[PDB]
């Protein structure tokens, strides 16, 4: 959000302010997010003018992210090791690998119910079922799966059964949704007023 | 790249002109030992239409493959072919003479028909733009609407051998515009060569190129058996295979009853197409193992189509896709054990296809891969609605602050000055 706003914000120059906004933004888009974020709506011109052609870093980023190649992963890593180092921001490669396992897992999630970790060691790159044991550890660990430790077979059954908002606390989740959107519309009205408040003619 | 189940025997028996040796030499050169035979048939037909470039190309290839088989143990003769070439060029000059005679005659009728006949023998020397401009000019001899009509007709017919589709379909549209093709009675009560159907054939194989095979089999069933015959270039075997297979790869069972289970004009083609018919019957059966079995048994000549070769496996794709759409249609869970018991195919990779299908295909289903079974997901209304609801809510709220701050960046008048 921050960097999409900063970039779609009016701009004409290039900057590693903007370049690294680009950086952490698209890192979110790929490392955090499932895969490539799309072009924002009211983006700045000079980006495509200046910084988008400068954006070869994440051109190859989104490319290799599509590729699912760990070798080319580390190749691009050595490529931009400068930016890796530049602001105590090393480990971005491990971040992209995290997003890799994100892609693999989330892929397998709705597709399966429970799988062999060594087979899925091939699938997600689970590094054998035992490293996949620590991975399933992550699954039940990192807020990662509706599933538990079928340790008899180490099995991990997808559920995705959080709520029908079938607890009123979820209804109040909705309620605070409501709070936000209501005060939002209220300030929309106030500002709409204020444009009406503009000195006309 | 070799494939034996095609019959250009009957085709070069009847189906002629450019595409005769076209498919002959071409589908030959993607099928050795019938490269042998299809090039032999192209050889045999070079005695008509009198082109020698790839003729002597195949002479060369003849000597080549001869020594390749005469390794321990070729002479496609072309010197008398050379003398005959001389004679044919003589005849060409005769034709030029008659041409200019008719020019001096100065007759739309006569000069147009002269363009016609000149192009006709441009067939008989492998002469493309010659006949091309002949008929293109014969276009403009309108003493009758017959001129426009038969112009578009026979020019498209030339393109038939020529392998010319899309702006030959422009010919199609042009002819279909002014003089009301089909004469309000099926070109007056049994359009025999159903001209509009030949137009649809041009469109449908141009879409074999452009991938409109639902539309393809559409126009193909639209193509009826009025003529019962078309020995020029397009077989009823051609259009029938076209319609049946474009249907079975593109249409639904409902369009079958609509169209195929109510197929009569093509029912002539249906009896003409026994085994595509039988594969649609297996569709009715869902004998997916044996269905795709018979499919890829046909696959030999299927690839052997100069038009299906580029699309034969894509159609196999669509076939098994729609097929197993049908297959898991009835079920809330596919025992992958009992699944493959139905299929008798290793559903490891089949399954992998299926997982793609989860990604893309009709899979509203789950698999405990520890279980080795599919489990059709029930389509959620309530909580899926909740999903989308709060999803768009968070999107809207993010964008709420986003547009607030955009109103800021625009009111604050901030722009990143280049210097």
């Amino acid at each position: 959000y921050f960097y999409e706003q900063a970039i779609t914000t009016p701009a004409m120059a290039v900057s590693h302010i903007m370049l690294e906004s680009y950086k952490k933004y698209i890192l979110v888009s790929l490392i955090l997010l499932g895969k490539v974020q799309q072009l924002p709506k009211y983006t700045s011109q000079i980006v495509g003018r200046f910084i988008k052609p400068l954006s070869n870093a994440y051109h190859e980023l989104a490319q290799v992210y599509s590729t699912n190649n760990p070798s080319e992963l580390r190749n691009l890593v050595n490529k931009h090791s400068e930016t890796f180092t530049r602001d105590n921001n090393m480990g971005l490669v491990k971040q992209c690998l995290s997003s890799l396992y994100k892609k693999n897992i989330q892929r397998l999630t709705k597709t399966f119910l429970t799988l062999s970790l060594q087979d899925m060691a091939s699938r997600v790159q689970l590094s054998g079922p035992q490293e996949a044991e620590k991975y399933v550890l992550h699954m039940i660990e990192d807020g990662e799966i509706f599933a538990s430790i079928n340790q008899k077979d180490g099995m991990v059954s997808f559920h995705d059964n959080p709520e029908k908002y079938n607890n009123p606390a979820m209804l109040h989740n909705i309620d605070q949704e409501m709070l936000k959107c209501i005060e939002l519309d209220e300030r929309l009205k106030a500002m709409d007023q204020e444009i009406t408040v503009n000195p006309q003619f | 790249v070799e494939n034996p189940s095609l019959d250009l025997e009957q085709y070069a028996a009847s189906y002629s002109g450019l595409m005769r040796i076209e498919r002959l030499q071409f589908i030959a050169d993607h099928c050795p030992t019938l490269r042998v035979e299809a090039l032999k048939m192209a050889l045999s037909f070079v005695q008509r239409t009198f082109n020698v470039d790839m003729y002597e190309e195949i002479h060369r290839k003849l000597s080549e493959a001869t020594r390749e088989l005469q390794n321990a143990p070729p002479a496609l003769d072309t010197a008398w072919v050379e003398a005959t070439r001389k004679k044919a060029l003589l005849k060409l000059e005769k034709l030029d003479t008659d041409l200019k005679n008719y020019k001096g005659n100065s007759i739309k009728e006569s000069i147009r028909r002269g363009h016609d006949d000149l192009g006709d023998h441009y067939l008989d020397c492998g002469d493309l733009s010659n006949a091309l401009k002949c008929y293109s000019r014969a276009r403009d001899y309108c003493t009758s609407a017959k001129h426009v009509i038969n112009m578009c007709l026979n020019v498209i017919k030339v393109s038939v051998y020529l392998q010319n589709w899309s702006h030959v379909l422009s010919y199609v549209s042009k002819a279909e515009s002014t003089p009301e093709i089909a004469e309000q009675r099926g070109e007056r009560d049994s359009q025999t060569q159903a001209i509009l159907t030949k137009l649809k054939c041009a469109a449908g194989l141009a879409e074999l190129a452009a991938r409109k095979y639902k539309q393809a089999a559409k126009c193909l069933l639209l193509a009826s058996f009025d003529h019962c015959d078309f020995p020029e270039l397009l077989s009823p075997s051609n259009v029938a295979i076209y319609g049946g297979l474009c249907a079975l790869a593109t249409f639904d069972r409902q369009e079958l009853q609509r169209n195929v289970i109510s197929s009569s004009s093509f029912k002539l083609f249906l009896e003409l197409e026994p085994q595509v018919r039988d594969i649609i019957f297996k569709f009715y059966e869902s004998k997916y193992a044996s269905c795709l079995k018979m499919l890829d048994e046909m696959k030999d000549n299927l690839l052997l189509d100069m038009y299906l070769a580029p699309h034969v496996r894509t159609l196999y794709t669509q076939i098994r896709n729609r097929a197993l759409i049908q297959y898991f249609s009835p079920y809330v869970s596919a025992d992958m054990h009992r699944m493959a018991a139905a299929f008798n195919t290793t559903v490891a990779a089949l399954e992998d296809e299926l997982t793609q299908l989860i990604l893309e295909g009709l899979i509203s289903a789950r698999v405990d891969s520890h279980s080795k079974i599919l489990y059709a997901r029930d389509v959620d209304q309530r909580s899926t609605t909740f999903e989308k609801s709060l999803l768009m809510g968070k999107e809207f709220q993010r964008r709420a602050k986003a547009m607030m701050l955009r109103a800021a960046v625009l009111r604050n008048q901030i722009h990143v000055k280049s210097p």
